[PDB]
C-alpha cells in the first residue's frame, strides 16, 4: 500500500501524529501553491499518461515521500503559529 | 442463552437462583421431608437456608 | 422561579413561509404568542378602566393558561388553533421533545448530499485496496471537480458552460 | 473475545457507591465511587479533620447505571427533557464536556480518533 | 476563542430578560397581507430583532426581545412536575 | 418432446378453482346478483334487517315504522375500462325499497333510493376504487364458542369463557372459587351466576336435582337462596348490581342488550356458535346466542350446558372436555363479504341515527323519501372502508402463478383484534391442523414469518372459515376412491393413510403401513386407516407443489424458491421447465393469463389484436386479443397468438396463451444448459456465471412501462400555464416539445428531457425526463379542465399522463434463481469465445458455484441438473409428482440412452475418444470414479450416467480434470426491483424546514446515512471527515456551497462553524425560563454569538 | 451475500478528511478484528479449496 509505512511508523510515535502530519504537510501543499515541496527536483511522484504526478495529483503522497525524507521536521508544538504562518507567506508567492 | 447474558449485564434477580454460602464456614443439612434446613455452621453460629 | 418577563423567540426562528397565492405558514408559537398578547392587552386595558374582581380573576386564569400552554399545550386542555383541525400546537416543550423533536433532530442529523446506493457486484479482479464503481455515479459525485478538471483543461469555457455540457447524457 | 472488553464494561456499570457515613453531604447519597475516593483525600488528606465518607458500593442495574448519569445532555435524552432540565435548573448545573453523546450534540471532537 | 470546555444551566431573572432582550413586543401584528414586512414593534418587528436583510436576518434570528406580563406568571413546569418544586 | 412422466398416483379428483374465496365472500356478499326475495340475505339484508327498523315508537309522536321491503343494485355506471381511462370507480347503484307507517292511519312508503353506489367486484375480484383495482385480504381468529382453559394462577381449578363479537359487548367468564364463589364476568365485574340462573327462570331446587345431580359444587349456588325465592326480583337485584346511578326498576331494559342483537354475537345459528355449543358443551342453539324476551322470562340453552360442563371437568369425565387453543379446529377465517357487510351495518346504524332524529324533527309524516333518508354518512363509509382500510390494497400483478398466489393465501393479522404483531411465536409454529390444511412453506420468511400462509392446494372452506381437505376413503383392506373433505377436528377421529402406500388398487400393498392417526406417524396395518392420503398435493398450496425433486431439497431453502416462484416477470420468450410437477396446463387454465376456446370450433380470424372464432354450435363470437398492457409493475400484458385462422378448437382449448405461457403452458423465465463448477471468482458465493449467448439470442428480456404524469394549477400567484416556453436560455430542446405544453409521442428519452412545459410566477416551471432512464414515448392523456367525467383536484388548471416503454435486455447486474430454491445474481456475461465447451462444440449456457448446494439442503435442484441433461438429447419433457415421481433408476436409464444417442453420433462421426478423453478418464480411475480396465468407451458411458463428462476449456481449450454435471436448467430471473437503480445524487434540493438535502423527482436525493454508521465512524478517529459529513454534506447551506464553490476553484474548503441547530437549542433554552451558559476550562462564560446577541 | 441487497457510498472531501479517511479507514489498512485479535480477512471458500487440493497428496 504505502512505501516504508514501518519506516515512517518508526520516526513518528503515534500513527495518529503521522496522520496529522501527513495532513498539515498536504495541506501546505495545497495553500501556499504546491510548491511547498523539498524533494521534487530529482525524485519525484510522476504520472502515468504524462509526468503530471509531478505537479499534484494526489499530495498526500508527496507528504508521505517528504517524511520519508528528513527533509521536513513535524513538532507538535515547534513553532509559533503566527510567526510561522507569517513567514510561510512571505517566502511562498507560490500562493 | 441469550436472556442468560441480558440479565447478566441488568442487575436482577435470577429466577432459578441458587442459595449461596452467607457465612464462611461448614455446611450442615437437615434433610427434612418438606424442606431441607442447610446451615452454614462454624464456631459462632449455623446460618438458616431452608432449600425446596 | 416563576415567569414575568417572557422573551420572545427571534422572528425566522418560527419561520413564516409563503406557500402560494397569498396563504401562509406559520409555527404555531406565533399562534400564541398573539393570543399571549391579547390576554396581556386587555388585562391592561381592565386595570386600566375598572376591577370587576371576579372578572379580573378571569383574566388573570386565562393569561396564566396561556403561559402554560406557550410552554406546555396539552398540560391543561389541548389548545389548538382556529376552527378547522384540533390539532394542539406544538409548544416549546412539543418542539423541544417527541420521538421526532429537537433533542432526536439535533443530534443526529440523518441526510449527507454526496451519498449514493445500488447494487453490488464482485470485483474478483479487484484488489481490496481498491473498488469497482461504475464511472456513471462518480460522474454526478464529482461533478464539482469534473468541472474544475475540464476547465483545467478546455473542454469547456467556463465552469458553467462546462455544466452545460456535462448536463446531457448526449 | 479478549477479555479487556468485559472489564471496561463490568469497571463502568460498577462505578457508584453510596455513602453511609455523611460527610459534607448525606450518607444516603449513591453516586460516582472515583468521586468517593476523592471526596475522601479532599476531607481527610487535603481537608484536615477526619469527617469520613463511609459507603458500601452499589451494584446498579446496567441499564440504571446509564440512567443514574451525571450529564444533563444525556440524562435529557430520551425519558423527558422537562424533568430532567427541571433539575438541572434547580441547581446551578455544571455538565462538563466529557462523555462522547454531549460531546457530539455541541458537535466538538470526540476525544478519541485526533 | 475559547473552546467550550463546560455548559451551565441556570434560572433567569425578568431582569435578565431584559439583560438579552431586544425590547418587547405589545401587540401580535406579524405583517399585512398587502405589505409583508413585520407590521409593527410586534412579533417580528426588523428593530427589535435585526435587519431583515443583508449582518442579515441572522442577529434577528439571534437577537431577542421580550414581553412583560402585567400579572406575573408561573413556570409550569415547577408546579406540573411530578414532585411539584413550589409546591414542596 | 415427448412427456415422460414418473409419478404413478391416481389423483381420483382434480384441482378445484382457486380465487372463488374472493368470489363468493363478495358473491355471496350481495344477494341482489339473484331476486332480493332469494334466501341469501348476508351482507346486504342482514344488515338491513339489523339497522333499517328505526323506530320511535313513544318520544312525543310515535309510531315511526321505516321498514324494509327489497333492495337491487344492478349497474355499474361506467365500464372497468373507462373506469380506469378515468379514475371511476366500477360500482352498482343499490336501491332499497322502504314503507313509512306510523300510529296514524296512512303508510308513506317511499320505495327507492339510490343508497349505497357500492364498487362491483371485478371477475378477478379487484374493484375499481379510482382508474385502478385493488384487492381484499381474508384474515384468521378465534371461532366465536365456548371454549376452556385452566385457571392460569389456579392450576388445579380450570375456567370456561364464552366470546361474543363485536368486541363491544360482555365476555362471558366462568370459575369457581370453590370458598363459596360462582364467579361469573360479563366484562370486568364478577356476579355469582346461580342469581342470573333464577332471574332466567331456574329454580334452585331444580338446579341443583339436575345439576348436583353428579357434581359438588352445585351447592355453591343453593347457598344464595335469599335471591333464589325471587325470580324476577332477581332481574332488578341484577340491575341493582350494575351500579349505573340508574333505577333497578327495568324488566329487561339491560336483559335486551344481553340479548341477541348487540352484545351476543350474531354467529350463524347452527355451527357457528352451535357447532361450538352443540359439539362441546351444549346440545342445542336456539337462537345463535342467549336471548328470551318474548315473556320477559328468558331461555339459555348455553349456561346451564357451561356449569354442566363445569361441573363434569371439574368433577368427572363425561369427555375429553378440553378445548385447544392453537388447533386449527377451533381457529376460523374471515372473508371479505363480511368486511362489507358490517361497514355496511355500520353506515345503516348512522344512518338509522339521522332519519331517528329527523322523524321527530319531521313535524308531518310526509317524511319517509328525503327527510327520513341520505345516503352521505354510509356511502362514505364504503368509500372509507375500500379506500381507507388498510386491509385491501394493490394485487400483485407480477406473473398470473404470483395473483393466484397472492388471491389465495390467508394471514393471521389484521384490525389487531383478531391478531397483532407483536405475539405469533405460537401461532408461528405449524399447528398439527395445517396437514392437508396449510403449506407450511409457503409463509412469507421474515417479520411476519408464520403470519401468512396459502392454504393447501386441494383444501378448501366449507361453509365457514373452516377448511376441509381431500382424503381417500379406505374400507377395511379397501380404499375407497371417494373422497372426503375432513373437518380439522373431524380429522383426529380417525387414521389418515399416506398416499405413498402402494396399492393394487383399492386394496393397500403393505399390511405395515403409516398413517396419520392423529397428527402422528402411526406405522399400522391396513384396515386401521378410515382415510388414506388423496395425493401429496392436497398437503401444500398451489406455489408449494411447483418444483419437482423437493423430496431431496429442504425447506429452508424450499420456501425460498416457492416465494421467489412470485417475482417472475414474464419475458419475452416464455419456456417451460425441462421437468415439470404437471400443473402449469391448470396454472394457465385458472390463471386466466391465456385464451380458452369455450366449445368445439374453427378459427374465423386471428388478428394481433382480435379473434373471431366460429364454434360448432354454428355460432361465432370474436375476443380482442390484449397485445401490450401495463402491470402493477409496468410489464408486457399479451395472449400470445397460438392459433391460425381456419383452425378447428375445441372446447376449453387454449386460443391464445397469456404473457408467461410456452403452449398453455407455464412459461417464464428460460431453460439453460448449466455447468456445475468453482470458476475463478465470477461464482464466489451464488454468483451466477453467464456466456454470452444468451444476449444474442432473445432469451432473457422484457417491456419495462413507465407512467408519469404532472399537471397545471391556477395559482394565486397565477395560473401555471403548461406551455413550450422556456423563457431565459435555449428552445433547442423545446424541439421535442412539439405540440403547446404536451410532447410528441413515439420517441427516445435521455435524461432531464422536458417531458411537460409549464411556467409559474412568468416562471418556467414544466415537467422533464427523471434522471435514470426513459424507453419511448407511447401514450398520452389530457384531461384539462375539460373534464368529461374527470374531477381534477382544486388549484388543479388541468391533468395530463404520459407513458413511456423501455425494452429491458437482462444486463450485468440482473439477478436469477432457480425453483429448488438456489438464488443469486448475474455476476459476468462472459465472451463465449473462449468459455469452457463440451467434446461437442455445444457449451453451457451457465456455471455455478458448486460450494452454496452443500451449506443449502437441497439435492432435488441437481436431480433436476440430470433430468434437464438428459432431456436435452432427448429433446423431450417430463412430468415428476414431487415425491411419487421419477427414480434414480430411470435416472440411468435415461443416462445410459442418452450417452448412448450422443456417442454414437460422435462415432458415426469417425471419431471416438481423444487423447484427453483417455488422459482424463486414466485421472479418474486414479481417483476410482471409472473402473480400471473398461474401455474409454464405456468408462464414459458410466461417467455420463454418473451425470458427469468431460469439458474443454476454451480459453486454454484444455479438457477440464473432473467430471462434470451439467443440465438443462429452468432458471428464472426474480423481481429486479427498483434497488436495483443507482440512486446517486451529489447536488441539488434541500428540505424546506430543514436544509438536508433531499431531491427526489429533480435530482436523485441524498442517501440516508442513519446513526450506527456514525458510530463506525467513532470506532475510526474520522475527526474532520465526520464534521465535514454533518456539517458540510448535512445541514449547513453556507458552509456547502461554500465549500462548492471552494471545489470550483479547486481550494481548500472553509472552516465549519459552532453546530448551528446546538445554538438554535441554545436559543431555544433562553427562549424558556432556563438560561444556559457555556464554561471555559476554569468557569466562566465563552461566547457562541460573537456579537448576534449582545445588546448594542 | 449476492442475495439482492444493495450498498450505499459517500466520500470524504476536505484534504484532511480525505488523508484521514484513507490512514485509519483504508481496508488494506484494516486488517485485524479489532473486536477480538482475530484478522477479520479470512479466504473465502473458493481459494481456500483450491490450496487445499494443490497441496493435498
Ligand atoms: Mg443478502
Amino acid at each position: 500500500a504505502e512505501p516504508g509505512i514501518d519506516k515512517l511508523f518508526g520516526m513518528v510515535d503515534s500513527k495518529y501524529r503521522l496522520t496529522v502530519v501527513v495532513a498539515k504537510r498536504a495541506q501546505q501543499l495545497l495553500r501556499h501553491g504546491f510548491k511547498n515541496t523539498v524533494l521534487e527536483p530529482e525524485e519525484r511522484p510522476k504520472m502515468q499518461t504524462l509526468e503530471g504526478l509531478f505537479d499534484d495529483p494526489n499530495a498526500v503522497t508527496w507528504a508521505m515521500k517528504e517524511l520519508l525524507t528528513g527533509r521536513l521536521v513535524f513538532g507538535e508544538n515547534l513553532v509559533p503559529e503566527d510567526r510561522l504562518q507569517k513567514e510561510m507567506e512571505r517566502l511562498y508567492p507560490v500562493e | 442463552g441469550l436472556p442468560r447474558v441480558i440479565e447478566l449485564f441488568e442487575a436482577r434477580r435470577p429466577k432459578a437462583k441458587a442459595v449461596i454460602s452467607e457465612i464462611d464456614g461448614v455446611v450442615r443439612i437437615e434433610e427434612t421431608e418438606e424442606k431441607l434446613s442447610v446451615f452454614v455452621e462454624s464456631e459462632g453460629f449455623s446460618k438458616e437456608y431452608k432449600l425446596p | 422561579m416563576i415567569l414575568e418577563a417572557v422573551p420572545v423567540l427571534p422572528p425566522d426562528l418560527r419561520p413564516m413561509v409563503q406557500v402560494d397565492g397569498g396563504r401562509f405558514a406559520t409555527s404555531d408559537l406565533n399562534d400564541l404568542y398573539r393570543r399571549l398578547i391579547n390576554r396581556n392587552n386587555r388585562l391592561k386595558k381592565l386595570l386600566a378602566q375598572g376591577a370587576p374582581e371576579i372578572i379580573i380573576r378571569n383574566e388573570k386564569r386565562m393569561l396564566q393558561e396561556a403561559v402554560d400552554a406557550l410552554l406546555d399545550n396539552g398540560r391543561r386542555g389541548a389548545p389548538v388553533t382556529n376552527p378547522g383541525s384540533d390539532r394542539p400546537l406544538r409548544s416549546l416543550t412539543d418542539i423541544l421533545s417527541g420521538k421526532q423533536g429537537r433533542f432526536r433532530q439535533n443530534l443526529l442529523g440523518k441526510r449527507v448530499d454526496y451519498s449514493g446506493r445500488s447494487v453490488i457486484v464482485v470485483g474478483p479482479q479487484l484488489k481490496l485496496h481498491q473498488c469497482g464503481l461504475p464511472k456513471r455515479m462518480a460522474l454526478e459525485l464529482f461533478k464539482p471537480f469534473l468541472l474544475k478538471k475540464m476547465e483545467e483543461k478546455g473542454i469547456a469555457p467556463n465552469v458553467k458552460a462546462a455544466r452545460r455540457m456535462l448536463e446531457r447524457q448526449r | 473475545l479478549h477479555d479487556k472488553h468485559i472489564e471496561i464494561v463490568v469497571r463502568q456499570m460498577m462505578k457508584y457507591v453510596e455513602v453511609t457515613d455523611p460527610g459534607d453531604s448525606r450518607l444516603l447519597e449513591g453516586q460516582v465511587l472515583e468521586k468517593w475516593d476523592v471526596e475522601a483525600l479532599n476531607e481527610r488528606l487535603i481537608a484536615e479533620g477526619k469527617t469520613p465518607v463511609a459507603w458500601k458500593p452499589l451494584l446498579m442495574g446496567v441499564t440504571k447505571s446509564a440512567l443514574s448519569t451525571k450529564s444533563w445532555l444525556s440524562a435529557a435524552s430520551f425519558q423527558n427533557t422537562t424533568h430532567v432540565l427541571t433539575e438541572a435548573a434547580i441547581a446551578g448545573k455544571k455538565d462538563e464536556l466529557i462523555g462522547l453523546k454531549e460531546n457530539v450534540i455541541l458537535g466538538r471532537l470526540i476525544p478519541a480518533g485526533t | 476563542k475559547k473552546e467550550v470546555r463546560k455548559v451551565r444551566i441556570a434560572l433567569a431573572s425578568p431582569e435578565k430578560i431584559r439583560s438579552w432582550s431586544y425590547g418587547e413586543v405589545e401587540k401580535p401584528e406579524t405583517i399585512n397581507y398587502r405589505t409583508l414586512k413585520p407590521e409593527r414593534d410586534g412579533l417580528f418587528d426588523e428593530r427589535i430583532f435585526g435587519p431583515i436583510k443583508d449582518t442579515k436576518s441572522i442577529v434577528r434570528r439571534y437577537r431577542m426581545g421580550h414581553i412583560e406580563l402585567a400579572t406575573p406568571a408561573a413556570h409550569i413546569w415547577f408546579v406540573k412536575d411530578v414532585p411539584s418544586k413550589i409546591g414542596t | 418432446m415427448e412427456i415422460k412422466r414418473f409419478g404413478r398416483i391416481r389423483e381420483v379428483i382434480p384441482l378445484p378453482p382457486l380465487t372463488e374465496i374472493q368470489v363468493e365472500s363478495y358473491r355471496r356478499a350481495l344477494q341482489a346478483d339473484v331476486p332480493p326475495e332469494k334466501r341469501e340475505n348476508v351482507g346486504i339484508q342482514a344488515a338491513f334487517r339489523e339497522t333499517f327498523p328505526i323506530e320511535e315508537e313513544d318520544k312525543g309522536k310515535g309510531g315511526l315504522v321505516l321498514d324494509f321491503l327489497e333492495y337491487r343494485l344492478g349497474e355499474p355506471p361506467f365500464p372497468q375500462d373507462e373506469c380506469r381511462e378515468k379514475d371511476l370507480t366500477y360500482q352498482a347503484p343499490l336501491y332499497a325499497r322502504l314503507q313509512l307507517i306510523h300510529k296514524d292511519t296512512g303508510l308513506i312508503k317511499e320505495d327507492e333510493v339510490f343508497l349505497g353506489h357500492i364498487p362491483l367486484m371485478t371477475e378477478d375480484g379487484s374493484f375499481i376504487i379510482n382508474g385502478a383495482d385493488r384487492v381484499i385480504v381474508s384474515q384468521i381468529h378465534r371461532s366465536p364458542g365456548v371454549y376452556f382453559t385452566p385457571d392460569p394462577a389456579r392450576p388445579g381449578r380450570y375456567i370456561a369463557s364464552i366470546i361474543p363479537l363485536p368486541k363491544r359487548g360482555p365476555w362471558i367468564d366462568l370459575e369457581v372459587e370453590p370458598n363459596g364463589v360462582v364467579s361469573m364476568k360479563v366484562n370486568k365485574r364478577k356476579f355469582p351466576l346461580v342469581l342470573l340462573l333464577r332471574v332466567l327462570g331456574y329454580d334452585q331446587e331444580t338446579l341443583a336435582r339436575e345439576l348436583g345431580a353428579y357434581g359438588e359444587l352445585v351447592q355453591g349456588l343453593m347457598d344464595e337462596s335469599v335471591f333464589a325465592m325471587r325470580p324476577e326480583e332477581a332481574l332488578i337485584r341484577l340491575f341493582t348490581l350494575l351500579r349505573p346511578g340508574d333505577p333497578p326498576k327495568r324488566d329487561k331494559a339491560v336483559a335486551y342488550v344481553y340479548g341477541l342483537i348487540a352484545d351476543p354475537r350474531r354467529y350463524d345459528l347452527g355451527e357457528a356458535g352451535r357447532y361450538k355449543a352443540e359439539e362441546k358443551l351444549g346440545i342445542r342453539l336456539s337462537g345463535r346466542t342467549l336471548a328470551r324476551f318474548e315473556d320477559g322470562e328468558f331461555k339459555d340453552e348455553v349456561f346451564l350446558p357451561t356449569l354442566r360442563y363445569l361441573f363434569a371437568l371439574t368433577a368427572g369425565v363425561p369427555g375429553h372436555e378440553v378445548d385447544d387453543i392453537d388447533h386449527l379446529g377451533n381457529r376460523r377465517i374471515r372473508t371479505v363479504g363480511e368486511l362489507m357487510t358490517d361497514q355496511f351495518r355500520v353506515g345503516l346504524a348512522r344512518l338509522a341515527r339521522g332519519v331517528r332524529e329527523r322523524m321527530l324533527m319531521g313535524s308531518e309524516d310526509s317524511l319517509t323519501p328525503a327527510k327520513l333518508v341520505n345516503s352521505r354518512p354510509l356511502e362514505a363509509a364504503i368509500r372509507e372502508f375500500f379506500s381507507r382500510s388498510q386491509l385491501s390494497q394493490f394485487k400483485d400483478e407480477t406473473n398470473p402463478l404470483s395473483s393466484l398466489r397472492h388471491k389465495r393465501r390467508i394471514s393471521a393479522l389484521g384490525p389487531g383484534g383478531l391478531t397483532r404483531e407483536r405475539a405469533g411465536f405460537d401461532v408461528r409454529d405449524v399447528h398439527r391442523t395445517h396437514y392437508g390444511r396449510i403449506c407450511p412453506v409457503e409463509t412469507p420468511e421474515g417479520a411476519n414469518i408464520g403470519l401468512i400462509t396459502s392454504l393447501a392446494a386441494y383444501a378448501r372452506v366449507d361453509e365457514l372459515g373452516f377448511i376441509r381437505t381431500p382424503y381417500r376413503r379406505v374400507v377395511g383392506g379397501v380404499v375407497t376412491d371417494e373422497v372426503v373433505y375432513m373437518t380439522a377436528t373431524e380429522e383426529d377421529r380417525y387414521t389418515i393413510a399416506q398416499a405413498n402406500t402402494p396399492l393394487e388398487g383399492n386394496r393397500i400393498a403393505a399390511e405395515r403401513v403409516v398413517a396419520r392417526r392423529k397428527g402422528e406417524p402411526v406405522i399400522v396395518s391396513p384396515e386401521e386407516v378410515e382415510f388414506m392420503d388423496v395425493s401429496p398435493k392436497q398437503v401444500f398450496s398451489v406455489n408449494t407443489n411447483l418444483i419437482p425433486f423437493l423430496e431431496h431439497d429442504d425447506a429452508n431453502r424450499a420456501l425460498m424458491g416457492s416465494n421467489m416462484q412470485t417475482q417472475a416477470v414474464p419475458l419475452i420468450r416464455a419456456q417451460a421447465p425441462v421437468v415439470m410437477t404437471g400443473l402449469e396446463e391448470r396454472v394457465v387454465r385458472d390463471s386466466l393469463a391465456a385464451l380458452y376456446a369455450e366449445e368445439d370450433g374453427e378459427v374465423a380470424k386471428v388478428d394481433g389484436n382480435r379473434i373471431v372464432v366460429r364454434y360448432e354450435d354454428g355460432r361465432l363470437v370474436e375476443y380482442p386479443l390484449r397485445r401490450f398492457y401495463r402491470s402493477n409493475q409496468g410489464t408486457a400484458l399479451d395472449q400470445r397468438p397460438r392459433v391460425v385462422v381456419g383452425q378447428r378448437v375445441r372446447k376449453g382449448d387454449l386460443l391464445a396463451d397469456g404473457p408467461a405461457s410456452e403452449n398453455g403452458f407455464l412459461a417464464l423465465g428460460q431453460n439453460v444448459l448449466v455447468a456445475i463448477m468453482p470458476f475463478d471468482g465470477y461464482n464466489f458465493e451464488d454468483a451466477i456465471v453467464i456466456s454470452e449467448e444468451l444476449l444474442k439470442r432473445d432469451f432473457y428480456t422484457s417491456i419495462h412501462i413507465e407512467r408519469y404524469e404532472i399537471e397545471a394549477r391556477d395559482t394565486k400567484l397565477g395560473p401555471e400555464r403548461i406551455t413550450r416556453d422556456i423563457p431565459h436560455l435555449s428552445e433547442a430542446a423545446l424541439r421535442d416539445l412539439d405540440e403547446e405544453g404536451v410532447v410528441r409521442i413515439g420517441a427516445e428519452v435521455k435524461p432531464g428531457d422536458i417531458l411537460v412545459g409549464r411556467t409559474s410566477f412568468v416562471k418556467d416551471t414544466s415537467l422533464r425526463v427523471p434522471p435514470g432512464e426513459g424507453g419511448i414515448v407511447v401514450r398520452t392523456v389530457r384531461l384539462r379542465r375539460g373534464d368529461p367525467g374527470v374531477e381534477l383536484k382544486p388549484g388543479v388548471r388541468e391533468v395530463v399522463r404520459v407513458y413511456v416503454a423501455q425494452k429491458r435486455k437482462l444486463q450485468v447486474g440482473d439477478k436469477l434463481a432457480n425453483r429448488h430454491g438456489n438464488k443469486g445474481v448475474v455476476a459476468k456475461i462472459l465472451p463465449v469465445e473462449d468459455m469452457p465447451h463440451l467434446p461437442d462444440g455445444t457449451p453451457v449456457d451457465v456455471i455455478l458455484n458448486p460450494l452454496g448446494v452443500p451449506s443449502r439442503m437441497n439435492l432435488g435442484q441437481i436431480l433436476e441438473t440430470h433430468l434437464g441433461l438428459a432431456g436435452y438429447f432427448l429433446g423431450q419433457r417430463y412430468i415428476s409428482p414431487i415425491f411419487d415421481g421419477a427414480k434414480e433408476p430411470e435416472i440411468k436409464e435415461l443416462l445410459a440412452q442418452a450417452f448412448e444417442v450422443y456417442f454414437g453420433k460422435r462415432k458415426g462421426e469417425g471419431f471416438g475418444v481423444d487423447k484427453r478423453e483417455v488422459e482424463v478418464l486414466r485421472r479418474a480411475e486414479k481417483l476410482g470414479l471409472v473402473t480400471p480396465g473398461k474401455t474409454p468407451e464405456e468408462q464414459l458411458k458410466e461417467l455420463f450416467l454418473q451425470g458427469k463428462v468431460v469439458l474443454y476449456d476454451g480459453r486454454t481449450g484444455e479438457p477440464i480434470e473432473g467430471p462434470i454435471v451439467v443440465g438443462q436448467m429452468f432458471i428464472m430471473k426474480l423481481y429486479h426491483m427498483v434497488e436495483d437503480k443507482m440512486h446517486a445524487r451529489s447536488t441539488g434540493p434541500y428540505s424546506l424546514i430543514t436544509q438536508q438535502p433531499l431531491g427526489g423527482k429533480a435530482q436523485f436525493g441524498g442517501q440516508r446515512f442513519g446513526e450506527m454508521e456514525v458510530w463506525a465512524l467513532e470506532a475510526y478517529g474520522a475527526a474532520h471527515t465526520l464534521q465535514e459529513m454533518l456539517t458540510l454534506k448535512s445541514d449547513d447551506i453556507e458552509g456547502r456551497n461554500a465549500a462548492y464553490e471552494a471545489i470550483i476553484k479547486g481550494e481548500d474548503v472553509p472552516e465549519p462553524s459552532v453546530p448551528e441547530s446546538f445554538r438554535v437549542l441554545v436559543k431555544e433554552l433562553q427562549a424558556l425560563a432556563l438560561d444556559v451558559q457555556t464554561l471555559d476550562e476554569k468557569d466562566n462564560p465563552v461566547d457562541i454569538f460573537e456579537g448576534l446577541a449582545s445588546k448594542r | 451475500d449476492f442475495d439482492g441487497d444493495q450498498m450505499a457510498v459517500h466520500v470524504p472531501l476536505s484534504s484532511f478528511a480525505q488523508a484521514e479517511a484513507r490512514i485509519q479507514m483504508l481496508s488494506a489498512h484494516n486488517l485485524l478484528s479489532p473486536a477480538s485479535g482475530e484478522p477479520l480477512a479470512k479466504p473465502s471458500r473458493d481459494i481456500i479449496l483450491g490450496l487445499y487440493y494443490i497441496t493435498q497428496v
